[PDB]
């Protein structure tokens, strides 16, 4: 099963305040209007990075597992919500053939009505987590809208990752190295964005470096 | 015996360091806690072992030695010995027979401390904040960074504000002062 991504999958690409300016940038971004795979816990490729988003009603979706082989052969990431806490560890975990939750280490840390949005990418051995949360009132897809994910967490893991899986609806797409033109507003929030390579009018907006063009 | 390049009963059979060791060795006299008058036989050591260690082999394996050609199934009668002995540490031992606590520190997630100055406003300064540098006047600002934003940029990709990392307040960097020096003159032919 699949659905249309619309204009979601934008995050703040670097920690720099820009205000009332249409900053052009290239980074691993989710292509606008690409298909996302739709899930109601299979092992998935990770490729260059993942946009993961999840519609919520009861705290069903607790976390993720990341690695290459994902069965204790090499170190691997486990990120979990367990009742009143968040856990992160990177250990050579033995992983179940179907991991879930009921009703050698180098890094360890222990502290529908909603949509949760996450971007995972691994660059020069640092693993980047960007995320956003919102209320919603929708039952079948990602709602057509725009949001920018702030960064949360930026871990010196050093591990290779090429496969991941979820822990218990949610949607998955892959990031790609594309030019985006980002409208930073007067307070420094990204309020709008244009994916250049989408269509001739987007190539035009980006080449002129404006969200609107005269004839 | 505890170094790169060194040899001895520990350095062959208990604790090897690589001869180009990335690290240091630290040790201190511990008569005052590791030793008591009854003989603190608590600490053991590998007095015998076949072949030799590699660096960092904490080989806990404990079976009877046996030298030359003899079989040995315990009993340890002749030419074969149990591989460990205790240290007989007592507070009355002489300095070289006293116990010493050793620590070896052996060597991206670890760093030494990076130390700030106090912060000066409204003066020409050669500044550094987290990863960056500049020359400027640093001044208090009415900008409002988002909680994760650290710098702030001018339109031609020139940095013009920064968050102080210790006190989470925003500074409006201004360029340090420069200008042309023009000399305005009647002709020399007139006056100097
Ligand atoms: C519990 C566990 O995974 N232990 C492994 C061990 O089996 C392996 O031989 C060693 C390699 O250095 O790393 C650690
Ligand atoms: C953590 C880990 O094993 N990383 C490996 C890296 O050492 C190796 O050089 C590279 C080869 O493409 O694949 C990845
Ligand atoms: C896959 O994406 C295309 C748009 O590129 C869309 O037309 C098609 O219906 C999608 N496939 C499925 C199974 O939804
Ligand atoms: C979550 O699990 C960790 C062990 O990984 C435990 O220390 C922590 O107390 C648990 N938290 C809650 C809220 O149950
Ligand atoms: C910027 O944030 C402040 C709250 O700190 C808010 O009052 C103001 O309206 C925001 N400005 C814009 C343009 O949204
Ligand atoms: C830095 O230390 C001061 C106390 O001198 C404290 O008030 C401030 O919140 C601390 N800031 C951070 C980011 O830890
Ligand atoms: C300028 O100085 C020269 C001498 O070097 C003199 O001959 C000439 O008359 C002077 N002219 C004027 C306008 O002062």
């Amino acid at each position: 099963a699949y659905t249309n991504s619309f204009t979601r999958g934008v995050y703040y690409p670097d920690k720099v305040f820009r205000s009332s300016v249409l900053h052009s940038t290239q980074d691993l971004f989710l292509p606008f209007f690409s298909n996302v795979t739709w899930f109601h816990n299979p092992v998935l490729p990770f490729n260059d990075g993942v946009y993961f988003a999840s519609t919520e009603k009861s705290n069903i979706i607790r976390g993720w597992i990341f690695g290459t082989t994902l069965d204790s052969k090499t170190q691997s990431l486990l990120i979990v919500n367990n009742a009143t806490n968040v856990v992160i560890k990177v250990c050579e975990f033995q992983f179940c053939n179907d991991p879930f939750l009921g009703v050698n280490c180098t890094f360890e840390y222990v502290s529908f009505k909603n949509l949760r949005e996450f971007v995972f990418k691994n660059i020069d051995g640092y693993f980047k987590i960007y995320s956003k949360h919102t209320p919603i009132n929708l039952v079948r897809d990602l709602p057509q809208g725009f949001s920018a994910l702030e960064p949360l967490v930026d871990l010196p893991i050093g591990i290779n990752i090429t496969r991941f899986q979820t822990l218990l609806a949610y949607y998955v797409g892959y990031l790609q190295p594309r030019t985006f033109l980002l409208k930073y507003n007067e307070n420094g929030t990204i309020t709008d964005a244009v994916d250049c390579a989408l269509d001739p009018l987007s190539e035009t907006k980006c080449t002129l470096k404006s969200f609107t063009v005269e004839k | 015996q505890i170094a790169p390049g060194q040899t001895g009963k520990i350095a062959d059979y208990n604790y090897k360091l690589p001869d180009d060791f990335t690290g240091c060795v630290i040790a201190w006299n511990s008569n005052n806690l590791d030793s008591k008058v009854g003989g603190n036989y608590n600490y053991l050591y590998r007095l015998f072992r076949k072949s030799n260690l590699k660096p960092f082999e904490r080989d806990i394996s404990t079976e009877i030695y046996q030298a030359g050609s003899t079989p040995c199934n315990g009993v340890e009668g002749f030419n074969c010995y149990f591989p460990l002995q205790s240290y007989g540490f007592q507070p009355t031992n002489g300095v070289g027979y006293q116990p010493y606590r050793v620590v070896v520190l052996s060597f991206a997630t670890v760093c030494g401390p990076k130390k700030s100055t106090n912060l000066v406003k409204n003066k020409c300064v050669n500044f550094n904040f987290n990863g960056l540098t500049g020359t400027g006047v640093l001044t208090e600002s009415n900008k409002k960074f988002l909680p994760f934003q650290q710098f702030g940029r001018d339109i031609a990709d020139t940095t013009d504000a920064v968050r102080d990392p210790q006190t989470l307040e925003i500074l409006d960097i201004t360029p340090c002062s420069f200008g042309g020096v023009s000399v305005i003159t009647p002709g020399t032919n007139t006056s100097n």
